[PDB]
């Protein structure tokens, strides 16, 4: 059946479109969380290292 | 990853800053020993030396 076997196939365009949409928000979900993945790591790194910096410099002060 | 790393960080960097604040300090404790030493070392000879010249000084 030729013209809704066109509109099925635009159907099959829209399972296209979804799987692009699905594609694009795993790399995008991905791409975002591997950014905080990395700011938070040298985020929780730098604070805690800062102060057992600061611990050491007192430290050695008093 | 994120908990886990924290946790790591957090217990063994604690662990390290208890470590190493000890090693400092233990080392200043000797410096307080051998401070404290030494200048009775330097004060025990030189006594009565110079309170001959304080009481020359003090006596009209």
């Amino acid at each position: 059946s030729k013209l809704e076997a066109i509109l099925s196939q635009e159907v099959e365009a829209e399972i296209q479109a979804l799987l692009q949409e699905a594609e694009a928000k795993a790399e995008a979900v991905k791409r975002e969380a591997e950014e905080k993945a990395k700011a938070l790591l040298q985020a929780r790194e730098r604070a805690l290292e800062a102060q057992y910096r600061a611990a050491l410099r007192r430290a050695e002060s008093a | 990853e994120a908990e886990a790393k924290a946790k790591a960080l957090e217990a063994q960097y604690r662990e390290r800053e208890r470590a190493e604040t000890e090693a400092l300090l233990a080392r200043y404790r000797e410096r307080a020993e051998a401070e404290a030493k030494a200048v009775r070392e330097k004060a025990m000879a030189r006594l009565d030396e110079a309170v001959a010249l304080v009481l020359k000084e003090v006596l009209p």
